[PDB]
């Protein structure tokens, strides 16, 4: 209704329960399910951020100059450090997770 | 369906960011007051605020101002207790100075401070007495509402200095200090408001002095290899407290010292993981077995926590969490400790597939004080407000974890529980259990709010807010009989600052009579309604029926008395249980490190003492005695002491000695003091003496040696019944 | 120019710890329990003779020509501090020693705490004593400092005393002596072979 | 570069070896640890931030508003990330705020 809308709808969680991932490099990697540092016992938990959908509404993004622009969501992506596995050796691996939801325009022609 | 109201708002200045205080005034006002802060960290410590205060249900702040630059109030602006006055405190680099309101925070009139200030504390019923924690680590003290000052103390240790209860012990102008006396003593002082000095017994502690504002005043003395703990009941002489002679402690920690006894935690073997739960008499002195194993943390530096939880609802109900080996399972008692068992589970949810727990083999598990898990933002909570209401988040299965958090709840006080929410929720109570509003307790904003009137079996939701809000805090305007809510939080996208009233009194506007409850009568796991020694039964209020419990609460009207049985006598101290849960019953043998047929400490020739038999009533236990193991022995006797523990030792640290110095000998004992005790003594110069009752005196003895060398003194203690050296 | 230093300046207490009892001609191995590294000074008092022994270790050996009663004191003084501990100890000469096994859950149980050995012993021999009907002040019982629990009886004349050693075997093994230590923890002591 | 043009709002990125202070999720100011040690190895904590470069890229807030019922303004989100940081007493892995994206905001006019 009102108040302050995102230009996209996006979708927060934490995510405890990871098992696959995809690293840096593109390779399918395996997240383990608990961290052993210190005897210290820790749960791989990532907050990932994704979008609800790519049309919010008929043309696209939310709010957008629909006469002049053609508009899209899409998903962000960042590198979070985590322990991880590729069923050869186990390493502190970077993979990709979602963080926000942004909009993307291209110029229409009338 | 319902009717209520809902209205946002949100701090006007942009200049909004850090850390806010919000607080209500007094009971049934509709005045709240906040304070708007910003710190600054790498040892900077700086301040920089703005105040608000809302005289309408904090539906409408208006920003309070002072002439010139906003005063830089620094973190605790507070009211008084019960009688509403408010004081706020103002920090400079060496200035200070304090501001007084008499009207809720409309007219706060200037003051001087003629001292630095850390905090504050005012009496508990003295409206203008209040003394204040000087942060070069003084007491002061005011009578005039902190208009002037004078001084107390000079050495106070950090939050221990307490005033005697205003209820008890008939004197309400006492200030009890624990202070560092000398060079590297700390003692407890009594003062008064005027001036000063050691009323009661004082000794060397390592800034451990604990009153709780019942009966009891506790002591931590540290020793030489074995450290002690002293109790005193009701203001009288302190007694060194029963713990086990070989299950040795490495620290403890006051749990309960509520209602009728203490309860108290004890670390035994130094697992940094277990506690064991221990309960005392009416005294606070014979200390027996309650509970083997509980979970124990150390977030700030010294302090620690332990997972137990008391139902004030009803005398006598406790929830605990115990860890063995690696599991964390989740006991609770109506027998105030005697008997624990586990949670019963709901097996029921928005699709109750039974899939779920049965009795057999896994119960149900609550978090009660802490969340293992980084999501959660808040502090983790098991609430208990209401008699027979415990809501809380937990497992379900064999032990807690991190990864699943379900809100359950249960209305008939652990019998019946009940599923409702996924993930943790903050819970406010309202009219004494009458409405239960739920928020998600994560690091994600929302704009959503449930809310059940049926404690817990129909929720319905709403959108209390437009813009989504991290949510930092409930509150309840305060006697919580009332049904006004207070959300707060910053905004998401920006960082001021928004509070949120919500009043739910339009769905019920009426007073609930005596025919608008229906019964309910209090069982256990067991369905056995002696509990205590007392069948009891409450009352629930009528579904078909809009209307609040009310300033007053009626409850255990339906109270019904039982004999005494087995079940509501536990050991005494030293005395422990045979075989296993459900077979053989209360039996308390004496263990071995102690046995009933010895004296009790001092027994004067001439008194006549009662050896007990192991077994004790539940304390607070209200059954028909005169029969049923009330097991009074009438085994009258006492015998003459013995001479134990003999030491000779020299005044104070006299690590050298010249001659012809003023030496000075003391002797002690540890076994009584026998009206004919023989002392004989040697100096080792061939100076012989004999004495009688040396410890009688208390004081040295001099002497002065002539030649430099060695020598050896003797002590030889004598009586009718042996001898030491 | 050179100079020495030293650094130990609170010490909290200390324990003299040695047998209760032994025979004449026997080594004894004191200990001298406290608070520290090789930086220790020991002043021991054995027996009569004042001038006492130096020693920066723990433990010291002696032995003792003649039987009775002998006082054995040892001072402690690092830092400037001074603690001393005194123990009086039997010399005998006409006694039998028995080994003691004790049950392995106790081991779980036990910390060397001296007091808790004391009382321990006190329970076996009380429990002896009422299962053979022979004096109580003839039984002594001491059992070790070791992180296995092990116990050594010492039985007194003041022959008979063979039937005296059969009494107790058959008080140990043919019926088993039975100890309650923890509520539903019961202990049991046996002959150690 | 299916993206388009631009985005709504100017992005920028940055990897940051340079990581002193921080806030955690709790609010409070926290300091990081430049290197971390894990077994015997010895690692450095490195982020990957990602900001706005500006607050209006146009005269009306965000790039492409219709701004005749709209209004809008450009600003960065955020996510948590697990690092080794201390306070006045303990350090811990603590979650803390780090900057990785930039957002567009709309808001209702009154026609
Ligand atoms: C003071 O009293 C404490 C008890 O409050 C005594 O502490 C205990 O002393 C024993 C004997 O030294 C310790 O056992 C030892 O353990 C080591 C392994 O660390 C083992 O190698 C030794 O053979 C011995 O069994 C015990 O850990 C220690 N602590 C406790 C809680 O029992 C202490 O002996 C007394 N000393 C003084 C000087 O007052
Ligand atoms: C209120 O919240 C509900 C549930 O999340 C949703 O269906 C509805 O659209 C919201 N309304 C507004 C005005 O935000
Ligand atoms: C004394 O005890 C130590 C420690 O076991 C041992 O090395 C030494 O041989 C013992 N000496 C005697 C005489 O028992
Ligand atoms: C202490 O010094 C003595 C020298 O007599 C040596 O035998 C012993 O091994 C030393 N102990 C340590 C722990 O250095």
């Amino acid at each position: 209704h009102m108040g302050e809308f995102s230009v996209c709808d996006s979708v927060s969680v934490w995510v405890g329960d990871k098992t696959t991932a995809t690293d840096i490099k593109g390779k399918e990697v395996t997240v383990l399910a608990e961290v052993n540092i210190n005897n210290s016992v820790f749960r791989q938990y990532f907050f990932e951020t994704k979008c609800r959908a790519s049309n919010p509404v008929e043309s696209g993004c939310r709010g957008i100059d629909s006469k002049h622009w053609n508009s899209y969501c899409t998903t962000t992506h960042t590198f979070v450090k985590a322990l991880t596995t590729d069923e050869k050796q186990a390493a502190w691996r970077f993979i990709r997770i979602d963080t926000a939801c942004v909009c993307v325009l291209s110029r229409k022609a009338t | 369906q319902v009717s209520l109201i809902s209205t946002s708002f949100v701090l006007k200045g942009d200049a909004t960011h850090n850390q806010a205080m919000v607080h209500w005034t007094g009971e049934n006002s509709s005045v709240i007051l906040i304070l708007t802060k910003y710190y600054h960290a790498d040892m900077g410590k700086v301040l920089e605020s703005s105040l608000w205060r809302s005289s309408d249900f904090g539906t409408t702040y208006t920003k309070l101002t002072l002439q010139p630059g906003v005063t830089t109030v620094i973190d605790n602006f507070y009211i008084c207790p019960a009688k509403i006055i408010l004081v706020s405190s103002s920090l400079g680099d060496r200035e200070q100075s304090l501001f007084l309101s008499t009207d809720e925070g409309a007219t706060f009139q200037k003051y001087p401070v003629p001292f630095l200030v850390e905090t504050l504390l005012f009496h508990p019923k003295e409206e203008d007495k209040v003394l204040a924690y000087t942060k070069d680590s003084k007491l002061y003290v005011s009578s005039d509402l902190g208009k002037k000052w004078t001084l107390l103390q000079e050495r106070v240790t950090k939050d221990h200095v307490f005033w005697a209860v205003s209820g008890v012990d008939d004197d309400p102008n006492l200030v009890h200090v624990e202070a560092q006396d000398l060079s590297g003593g700390y003692r407890y002082y009594t003062c008064l408001i005027y001036n000063c000095h050691i009323a009661p017994f004082s000794g060397p502690i390592d800034r451990g002095s604990l009153t709780v504002q019942d009966e009891y005043i506790f002591l931590k003395a540290t020793s030489t290899n074995r450290t002690k703990y002293y109790v005193s009941y009701r203001r009288s002489d302190f007694v060194l407290m029963k713990l086990p002679k070989y299950a040795l402690p490495k620290d403890l920690q006051i749990i309960s010292t509520d209602e009728q006894q203490v309860f108290v935690a004890v670390q035994e073997w130094n697992q940094v993981d277990t506690y064991n739960l221990y309960q005392s008499d009416l005294r606070g002195v014979r200390y027996s077995l309650v509970l083997e194993n509980v979970r124990s943390s150390r977030q700030a530096e010294e302090n620690v926590v332990i997972d137990i939880l008391e139902v004030r609802g009803v005398k006598g109900v406790f929830l605990a969490n115990q860890k063995v080996d690696g599991k964390v399972t989740t006991v609770i008692t109506y027998n105030k400790g005697r008997d624990w068992d586990y949670l019963r589970p709901p097996s029921t949810d928005m699709n109750g597939k039974p899939t779920n727990c049965q009795p057999p083999d896994c119960y149900l598990h609550l978090h009660l004080r802490w969340a293992d898990n980084p999501y959660v933002s808040g502090t983790v909570h098991t609430k208990d407000t209401a008699p027979g209401l415990i809501m809380g988040a937990g497992n379900l299965g064999s032990q807690l974890v991190e990864y699943k958090e379900e809100m359950y709840i249960t209305s008939d006080c652990g019998h019946t529980w009940r599923q409702v929410f996924e993930e943790e929720h903050h819970v406010l109570y309202l009219d004494h259990g009458g409405v239960i509003a739920a928020i998600k307790d994560t690091s994600i904003p929302l704009k959503i709010l449930k809310f059940s009137v049926d404690e817990g079996h129909t929720w319905s939701t709403h959108n209390f807010t437009s813009t989504s809000v991290f949510v930092d805090g409930l509150l309840s305007e305060p006697g919580d009989e009332t049904l006004v809510m207070t959300v707060f939080g910053h905004i998401s996208f920006r960082s001021d600052w928004e509070l949120v009233k919500v009043d739910f009194r339009p769905s019920f506007p009426r007073q609930c009579g005596e025919d608008d409850y229906s019964s309910w009568d209090l069982t256990d796991l067991q369905g056995d309604h002696c509990i205590m020694g007392q069948q009891r039964s409450y009352r629930k209020r009528k579904s078909t029926s809009w209307c609040v419990k009310g300033r007053s609460f009626t409850s255990a009207l339906t109270s019904r008395v039982c004999k005494c049985r087995d079940s509501d006598f536990l050991c005494d101290y030293g005395f422990e249980r045979s075989s296993s849960s459900e077979s053989t019953a209360n039996k308390c043998s004496a263990n071995f490190w102690f046995n009933p047929l010895s004296p009790p400490e001092d027994c004067v020739l001439g008194q006549t003492y009662t050896s007990s038999l192991g077994y004790r009533k539940v304390v607070s236990n209200v059954c028909e005695g005169g029969v049923d193991l009330q097991q009074s022995p009438v085994q009258l006797q006492c015998p003459l002491q013995a001479p134990r523990g003999l030491q000779v030792s020299i005044r104070g640290e006299a690590v050298a000695v010249r001659p012809r110095e003023d030496v000075l000998f003391v002797v002690r004992q540890e076994q009584g003091d026998v009206l004919t005790t023989k002392y004989q003594v040697d100096l080792g110069d061939g100076f012989k003496a004999m004495y009688v009752n040396l410890t009688l005196t208390g004081e040295p003895i001099r002497h002065h040696y002539e030649s430099p060398g060695i020598y050896r003194v003797s002590v030889r203690a004598e009586n009718m019944a042996g001898h030491d050296e | 120019a050179v100079l020495f230093v030293q650094v130990n300046s609170p010490l909290q207490a200390l324990y003299l710890e040695v047998v209760p009892v032994i025979g004449v001609n026997q080594e004894v191995n004191l200990t001298a329990v406290l608070l520290n590294p090789n930086l220790t000074v020991f002043y021991w008092w054995i027996g009569h003779s004042l001038q006492p022994l130096l020693s920066l270790d723990n433990s010291v050996t002696t032995k003792f020509t003649d039987a009775g009663d002998v006082r054995v004191t040892v001072q402690a003084a690092c830092g400037n501090s001074v603690l001393q501990d005194s123990r009086l100890v039997r010399v005998l000469d006409q006694f039998q020693v028995v080994p003691l096994r004790f049950s392995r859950e106790l081991d779980t149980f036990n910390p060397n705490t001296p007091e808790w050995r004391e009382d321990v012993g006190l329970v076996v021999t009380r429990l002896l004593s009422k299962e053979t009907s022979i004096p109580e002040e003839l039984l002594v019982t001491v059992v070790k400092p070791g992180l296995p629990t092990i116990a050594d009886l010492y039985v007194l004349l003041p022959l008979t005393s063979d039937k005296r050693l059969a009494a107790v075997q058959q008080a140990l093994n043919s019926h088993r002596i039975s100890f309650i230590l923890r509520g539903g923890l019961r202990i049991l002591v046996e002959l150690r072979d």
